[PDB]
């Protein structure tokens, strides 16, 4: 089969750039290639047929190139509804083959998370389970790490984590983290801890409590 | 009151017989001097002369050769050689018969669709091709018989073209094997050699094209006018069997193949034995067709399987003195037409003279078939096999000619058989061979006593 | 009746060329009139046959004329696991031109084409393609409906349904006054015969170069059959349109299948979706009956009449003979919903071998009396054979059977002066409609002039 | 205007088939191939195969020959997608293709069709308000804990929607085969405790509504 | 393969 590797996987760009995606095919694919974009939460709508071709009704910022195994889409002059993810496919051979995709996603200035920390809930608690939760709000760019100590030791099964996708409204991203343990073993112990390692600092943002204590 | 003989000199037996055929001489020494010695046979006897001194020479026609008229060497001419003796001014008649036994000549030019949807008709072919040569040798020891083949033009779309190797085998993608396509093959030149004919026929196998309608019409157009190669005799009766199992193609068909050129009706065979124009020459139209069969005196048998002989009837009607016959594994049908064909067949008897000497003159009439005495004619019309015809035959000889033999020839026009007519002049008396040097009665310087009389 | 035979104007093209084997008159925007001449046998570049089209510009001493320029390069794409491949060798290119607009349409019948699969292929076949360009902005599209990229091995597993690959699409055009181009493709469905439809305006929008398979998405094609009496018929070995079931708002094509019938020849009259409305048969078989269709009033009642070309009929003489002339057929539209009878005149040739009806056009009103003319071909006819155009004027009866004029060919023996022609537009504005006659074997075209 | 209408959200158990549909609108079926394509979050698109619906001819990837048939009916101008022995790797999103101009091409897609591999049952989800720990800032941020529910969606809103700004809500995760959800809210410390702030759940398959008032946590 | 189009038209 015929792979097809796109790249970047993302890139941080801001509007009026001009941009352009490559894809490299594992042989010569003489343009038998598509161009696809993707809106957030959309389904897929074609760009470019044969290597070059705009699909009718595609703006004329989309344009395509290349020749072989190697080809570009490239964006002039980026649109806020181009804020997308976008696939190749090559249709030289039997079975068709996707690209692994490119996200368009927003440049903005770093940004420090907000860490905030809450104990299991009373209800949680007087129903039999304990969930630890910790909120990193607010922050960019979107790469970061949690990590989970209870009475200093680190604790890694039973973490569950969520991302947001990139905020409409400042372009930011968060993470929610759930530690759930038994009650049993959460009433054994004193100090809950979550640590968020983030470009924005060397050292971690370290926010704490200790069971009963008010 | 006086006769001719009588009066004009005479001085001798010779002088005599030269003045007319009715003269008689007298050698009898007793007759008087007043009796003339040359007169009428009836004068003489009636004068005394005795009988066995009259001179009076008798033509006559004896027949040498008799050989009888065959039935069924071969003998057509009866008799076939005759001494005739005339005296001077004399004539004399004599009959000869003339019987048509030679079969007539039959040309067959065989046409054998070789394309692919006819190979389960191919047995029928072969089987009709050598019950035709067989069958017909036995009606008819004159026939030739030769034939081609065809399939369609060589070109796209009605050939195959790829892969490469469906050229030279078009049923490559079938897995199989058959013949490269061709447009018309002339295989075999009208021959007598039937057990050779037969073997060709037995060693034919089929090709392949893409479109059901065939281009037989560009073979028999090439089969029409191309003399030289098929081989058509002047004088025969010429057949031309035309086999099939689908449609034809017709003039305007070849813009398909980017054809426009119109049939020109010439013939384009040549050196290899294929029809050189199949890929840049129009199908010809029924016209042209035609035009060519009746200027080449040739008539077309469609032989065609069952389900086109609709088709093939219909043709027929359009271009006249056609034929339809059905090909099937029974060759009957077909054999039947080529039969009647040769039953419709009539010849003619016209003598011809050869070697005729100046002095002689010859007056004929005929007896034909219709029983009659037609004086003044010398030739009959009309004639199957095994017929006759009779003539009598009047020679007359001017004067006495020095030469005293000769001979001519009565030869009917396309016959090997003649009558060969030995004439003998007779023109001397008997008497004078007992002519008698010696003068014993003259004696005044005259010499010899011949027939009774001095000089 | 008044077309000037003495002042003719020639154009010329290349020797062996067949220059003049189609033509048609073009109107540029500005409504310059120009005449377009098919050549099919042209040299491309390399000295291979590949075909061409000239456009000639209006001029009273003629000429030689520019070629119009379309791409003679074969290609090939290897696309979904396949080899698609075209052949322009001996395409035919300008076998058949039309105009309409400012769009020329020109046809290259016997383009071949083939789609390789590993060891299996579709077969190197003459699907035929049609050209088109728009000579004022030098705007290109081609159109090949018959092309497939299915393997012979499905064809005999399906018994040969839906067999397009010997189509020779563009054989014949005609385009609707709409836009629809309309094709004749006479090898369609195994060489019973199929017409192609899709508006121009949908072909430039939906070509690409390079593509070679694509959906134009308006396109119409007839259908398949298993009645043998369409086998090798060659529907669509003409074409024309016309006004034929009085409603105005649906155009109706007419359609020459001249060896339908096992060569009895039919003619028949559709509608857009190819319903059969009426089927006129041929007269004698091998005649021909259809090679030729057009479509014109001649009797001044403001319905079409339908002419036929019976080239290679047989007229019947004395003592049981046959002699092959051509025939034309004329069938005039009767009021309401009635269907066309039979023949209101039939028109014979009289020259040997002449193939009267092998063309025919409608001329408009060459004399101005208010009935509408036409002209037929014979062009092996006259007493030399070289050729002959006869003039028939219309009246209130349909056509006169004398013809008011006859344009004897002015080029050698072989020239098949006649082969095209077209009328019914006015070349050089004096308000007569003039005619242009092609004579391929002499690589010549001939304009006469229709005088006052 | 060219439009593919793939048939609803489909919920379906492991071992089992689902047919999925897709049908054309403002064309015909048979104009064009139609392909199927499948997505999923981590391993993105893969070509599942193609029909001709003028004749019925299809092609498949190998790695879905024997689990998936596609079929076409003309009649109903509708392509058909069917997988046979469901697994949770067939959990995805499922689009029909086809092209626009070019034969081979992959121009015009439905909207996809969801499908969902599981053996779960309906289950309604627990929640939990969030309070903060027992110094305050100028911002507090509370929360809500949406825990073991099934299937998705459930709807999270607070004060009844009156308060959007300031809201981060995660995307759902499953764990153990159950879904489990959380959300933020961040407001000035002067807002809250002063003004009340509730959470609101809804989740429609197991018919519940819960609202949960988030509580200073107390001594 | 039955009767819409279907048909043995070739050289068979
Ligand atoms: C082709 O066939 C011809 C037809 O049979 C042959 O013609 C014959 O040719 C002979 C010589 O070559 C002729 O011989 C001559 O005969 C003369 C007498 O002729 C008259 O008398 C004939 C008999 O008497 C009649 O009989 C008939 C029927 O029974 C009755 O109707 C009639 O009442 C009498 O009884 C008669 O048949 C003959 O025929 C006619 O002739 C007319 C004149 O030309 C024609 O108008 C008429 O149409 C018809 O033909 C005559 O009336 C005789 O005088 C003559 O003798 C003289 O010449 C010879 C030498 O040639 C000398 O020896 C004598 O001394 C005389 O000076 C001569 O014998 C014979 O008549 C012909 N017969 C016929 C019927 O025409 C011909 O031979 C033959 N050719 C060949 C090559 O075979
Ligand atoms: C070879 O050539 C023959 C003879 O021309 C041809 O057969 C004829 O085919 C024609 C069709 O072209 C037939 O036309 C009529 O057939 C019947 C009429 O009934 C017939 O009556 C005659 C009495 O003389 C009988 O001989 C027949 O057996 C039969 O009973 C109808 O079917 C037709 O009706 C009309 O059809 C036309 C359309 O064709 C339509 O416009 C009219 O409205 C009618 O519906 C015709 O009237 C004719 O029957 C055939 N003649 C004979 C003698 O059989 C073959 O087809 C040709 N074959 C090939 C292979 O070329
Ligand atoms: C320009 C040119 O090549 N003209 C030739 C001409 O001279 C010749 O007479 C004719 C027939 O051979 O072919 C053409
Ligand atoms: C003048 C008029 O109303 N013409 C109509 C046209 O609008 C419509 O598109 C067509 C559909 O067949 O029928 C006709
Ligand atoms: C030929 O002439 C002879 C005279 O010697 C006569 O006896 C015989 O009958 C004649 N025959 C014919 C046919 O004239
Ligand atoms: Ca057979
Ligand atoms: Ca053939
Ligand atoms: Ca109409
Ligand atoms: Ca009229
Ligand atoms: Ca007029
Ligand atoms: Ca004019
Ligand atoms: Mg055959």
């Amino acid at each position: 089969d015929i792979l097809m590797t796109q790249s970047p996987s993302s890139m941080s760009v801001s509007l009026g750039d001009t941009v352009s995606i490559t894809c490299h095919a594992s042989q010569g694919i003489s343009s038998n290639i598509g161009w696809l974009q993707q809106k957030p939460g959309k389904s897929f709508m074609g760009l470019i047929y044969y290597g070059t071709n705009l699909v009718d009704g595609v703006p004329s910022r989309f344009s395509g190139s290349g020749s072989g195994a190697d080809y570009s889409l490239t964006i002039s002059s980026l649109d806020s509804e181009d804020f997308a993810d976008y696939y190749c496919v090559q249709y030289a051979q039997l079975p068709y083959t996707f690209g692994g995709g490119t996200k368009l996603e927003i440049k903005r200035a770093d940004a420090a998370p907000t860490v905030s920390i809450f104990p299991p809930s009373s209800e949680q608690l007087t129903s039999g389970g304990a969930s630890v939760v910790c909120f990193l709000n607010n922050f960019y760019p979107k790469d970061i790490n949690v990590k989970w100590k209870i009475d200093g030791s680190e604790r890694q099964n039973g973490v569950l984590n969520s991302w947001t996708d990139q905020d409409s409204k400042d372009s930011t991203y968060s993470m929610s983290s759930t530690l759930t343990l038994t009650k049993d073993e959460y009433e054994r112990h004193n100090s809950y801890t979550c640590e968020a390692t983030h470009k924005t600092s060397t050292s971690p943002i370290v926010k704490s409590f200790n069971r009963n204590e008010c | 009151g006086p006769n001719i003989c009588t009066t004009r000199g005479v001085s001798s037996c010779q002088q005599c017989l030269a003045v007319s055929p009715m003269c008689a001489w007298c050698s009898d020494e007793a007759l008087p001097l007043g009796s003339p010695r040359c007169d009428l046979k009836e004068n003489l006897l009636k004068d005394n002369c005795a009988p066995e001194s009259i001179e009076f020479p008798v033509s006559e026609a004896r027949v040498l050769e008799d050989r009888p008229l065959s039935d069924k060497q071969v003998t057509q001419v009866s008799p076939q050689r005759i001494a005739l003796r005339l005296r001077p001014d004399d004539s004399k008649n004599f009959s000869i018969q003339v019987r048509q036994v030679e079969d007539y000549p039959v040309d067959i030019y065989y046409l054998m669709d070789l394309s692919y949807s006819m190979k389960d008709d191919l047995w029928s072919i072969q089987n009709l091709g050598t019950k035709l040569a067989t069958q017909m040798r036995k009606l008819t020891s004159n026939l030739r018989i030769g034939f081609g083949a065809f399939v369609d033009k060589p070109v796209s779309p009605y050939m195959y073209i790829s892969p490469p190797e469906a050229l030279e085998n078009p049923c490559y993608d079938m897995k199989t094997t058959c013949l490269p396509m061709f447009g018309y093959k002339h295989v075999l030149t009208l021959t007598d050699q039937v057990t050779r004919f037969n073997e060709e026929v037995k060693k034919q196998s089929v090709s392949r094209n893409r479109d059901a309608p065939e281009g037989g019409f560009d073979a028999i157009m090439q089969a029409t006018v191309c003399d030289e190669k098929i081989g058509w005799r002047n004088d025969a009766s010429h057949l031309l069997v035309f086999t099939t199992d689908a449609k034809t193609h017709i003039a305007l068909d070849g813009r398909l193949a980017g054809i426009v050129q119109p049939n020109d009706g010439q013939c384009h065979v040549g050196s290899d034995n294929h029809y050189s124009a199949s890929t840049t020459m129009d199908y010809p139209s029924l016209g042209l067709m035609t035009e060519k069969l009746s200027q080449k005196n040739i008539n077309l048998i469609f032989a065609v399987t069952e389900n086109v002989v609709n088709l093939y009837q219909n043709y027929s009607e359009l271009i006249p003195g056609t034929t339809v016959g059905v090909l099937s594994m029974d060759s009957s049908n077909v054999l039947q037409l080529i039969v009647d064909a040769y039953g419709k067949i009539r010849s003619k008897v016209e003598l011809e003279v050869r070697d005729l000497p100046e002095e002689l003159s010859l007056s004929f009439n005929a007896t034909c078939l219709n029983n009659e005495v037609i004086p003044g004619l010398k030739s009959c019309m009309g004639l199957k096999i095994g017929d006759t015809v009779s003539f009598s035959i009047e020679a007359k000889v001017r004067g006495c000619p020095q030469e005293k033999e000769k001979s001519f020839t009565i030869k009917p026009v396309g016959f090997k058989d003649s009558l060969i007519v030995q004439v003998t002049f007779d023109c001397d008396c008997a008497c004078q061979a007992q002519a008698e040097p010696n003068s014993h009665r003259c004696n005044n310087g005259n010499g010899t006593f011949e027939c009774g009389v001095c000089r | 009746l008044n077309l000037d035979p003495v002042q003719l104007t020639f154009y010329a093209g290349p020797n062996g060329s067949q220059f003049g084997f189609s033509l048609d008159f073009h109107k540029d925007s500005h409504g310059r009139v120009a005449i377009v001449v098919g050549a099919p046998r042209t040299l491309g570049p390399s000295q291979e046959e590949t075909g061409g089209v000239f456009l000639c510009p209006w001029r009273a001493e003629g000429g030689q004329c520019p070629s119009l320029l379309f791409d003679l390069r074969d290609e090939t794409r290897n696309v979904g696991s396949q080899t698609l491949q075209t052949f322009k060798a001996r395409q035919g290119l300008g076998a058949s031109v039309v105009s309409w607009s400012d769009v020329i349409v020109a046809c290259a019948p016997w383009q071949h084409w083939n789609v390789l699969e590993k060891t299996e292929e579709a077969e190197k076949t003459p699907v035929g393609s049609c050209f088109l360009a728009q000579p004022e902005s030098g705007r290109r599209a081609e159109y090949s409906p018959c092309r497939g990229n299915t393997l012979s091995r499905i064809y005999v597993e399906n018994d040969f349904s839906w067999d397009k690959r010997y189509c020779e699409a563009g054989f014949s055009s005609v385009v609707t006054q709409a836009g629809e181009l309309v094709l004749g493709a006479p090898g369609g469905y195994y060489f019973l015969g199929l017409l192609a439809q899709a508006p121009v305006a949908d072909i430039f929008s939906s070509y690409r170069p390079g593509i070679l398979l694509w959906h134009v998405s308006s396109q119409s094609l007839s259908f398949d059959s298993s009645n043998p009496e369409y086998f090798d018929g060659y529907w669509g070995y003409s074409v024309a349109v016309g006004e034929f079931d009085g409603d105005l708002n649906t155009t109706e094509y007419v359609v020459g299948a001249p060896t339908w019938s096992w060569t009895l020849g039919a003619v028949e009259i559709l509608d857009s979706y190819y319903q059969r409305l009426h089927r006129l048969r041929g007269e004698q078989m091998a005649s021909y009956f259809g090679h030729s269709v057009a479509v014109t009033d001649v009797n001044g009642d403001g319905r079409h009449d339908l002419l036929v070309g019976a080239p290679l009929y047989m007229e019947s003489r004395a003592d049981r003979k046959l002699a092959e002339v051509g025939r034309v057929y004329l069938f005039l539209q009767p009021r309401g919903p009635h269907a066309l009878g039979a023949p209101s005149l039939l028109l014979t040739g009289t020259q040997l071998y002449g193939r009267f009806g092998s063309a025919i056009a409608p001329l408009g009103d060459l004399d101005r009396d208010g009935y509408n003319d036409i002209a037929v071909a014979a062009p092996y006819g006259g007493p030399s054979g070289r050729g002959q155009v006869l003039v028939f004027l219309g009246q209130s009866e349909g056509l006169r059977s004398r013809p008011s004029q006859v344009l004897d060919s002015p080029f050698p023996t072989g020239s098949a002066f006649g082969f095209s022609l077209r009328g019914a537009v006015d070349i050089d504005d004096n308000g007569y409609p003039d005619l242009i006659v092609g004579a391929y074997g002499a690589n010549q075209v001939a304009v006469y002039r229709a005088q006052p | 205007e060219v439009q593919l209408q793939q048939s609803g959200a489909e919920l379906v158990k492991p071992g089992a088939s689902v047919k999925l549909s897709c049908t054309a609108s403002g064309f015909n079926i048979k104009d064009t191939y139609v392909h199927w394509v499948k997505q999923r979050p981590e391993q993105g698109l893969e070509w599942i195969g193609r029909i001709d619906p003028a004749n019925g001819y299809t092609k498949y990837d190998p790695k879905f020959q024997g689990k998936a048939t596609i079929t076409a009916d003309t009649s109903s101008n509708t392509a058909y997608l069917q997988l046979s022995s469901l697994t949770s790797e067939d959990t995805a999103v499922y689009y029909c293709v086809r092209p626009l101009y070019d034969y081979y091409a992959m121009d015009y897609w439905g909207q996809g069709t969801s499908v969902t591999v599981s053996s779960a049952k309906t289950t309604a989800p627990s929640v939990y308000p969030l309070a903060p720990v027992c110094t305050t800032g100028s911002s507090v941020t509370l929360g809500c804990l949406v825990k073991g529910y099934f299937p998705e969606p459930v709807t999270l809103t607070w004060n009844s929607g009156s308060l959007s700004s300031g809201v981060h809500t995660f995307p759902a995760v499953l764990q153990s085969d159950l879904y489990t959800l959380s959300s933020s809210v961040t407001v000035t410390s002067s807002t809250w405790p002063s003004q009340s702030i509730t959470c609101n759940v809804a989740h429609p398959a197991s018919s519940t509504k819960v609202d949960k008032k988030i509580e200073p946590r107390g001594p | 393969h039955h009767l819409g189009g279907a048909k043995q038209a070739g050289d068979v």
